[PDB]
């Protein structure tokens, strides 16, 4: 039940993959709040290139809106919409 | 056609 | 086409998720060799817990074997099996 | 329900 080399290479090559990104990375300005969930499933550029000199970088970007629970202590809590950046296309470019 | 900046064909993994 | 809060919470909660893991930090002792691909798709514990103060950690683990190209420069190329750890079940445990 | 376990709306109540 070994995973075939070409399937391994195709699954690992620089492409957008579901990444769990912390919300504090995307909205650091929102300090007073605690979020639920604290992180979000976003399509983010991941994987390797044919050579070590190259890095997997985003080319096409877009936004997705998501219901997220805002909690400010001594205030209460509500669910608002929040827009998050996602990577649609990826490229292997030299390290600058 | 087997540029390092592009993804895949077996007849690259020939060399 | 907004993503409903319950779907967001279910997708984000501490569970094993396909992660692209670098081989060089799983087999550091093998310095002389260059690998293709240089990283591998492994099920690894990821996501958040109900409170920051808990961390998402593996409980049940296994190995998956994968065909990987080993290259020692000026010597030649070979495709061998390589065994990698992967996470089957996850838990939210205190730090 | 428990903090260490995942999910039901009436926890988020």
């Amino acid at each position: 039940e070994v995973v075939k080399f070409m399937d391994v290479y195709q699954q690992s090559y620089c492409h957008p993959i579901e990444t769990l990104v912390d919300i504090f990375q995307e909205y650091p300005d929102e300090i007073e709040y605690i979020f639920k969930p604290s992180c979000v499933p976003l399509m983010r550029c991941g994987g390797c290139c044919n050579d070590e000199g190259l890095e997997c970088v985003p080319t096409e970007e877009s936004n997705i809106t998501m219901q997220i629970m805002r909690i400010k202590p001594h205030q209460g809590e509500h669910i608002g919409e929040m827009s998050f950046l996602q990577h649609n296309k990826c490229e292997c470019r030299p390290k600058a | 056609n087997c540029d390092i900046h592009v993804l895949w064909e077996w007849e690259c993994f020939x060399r």
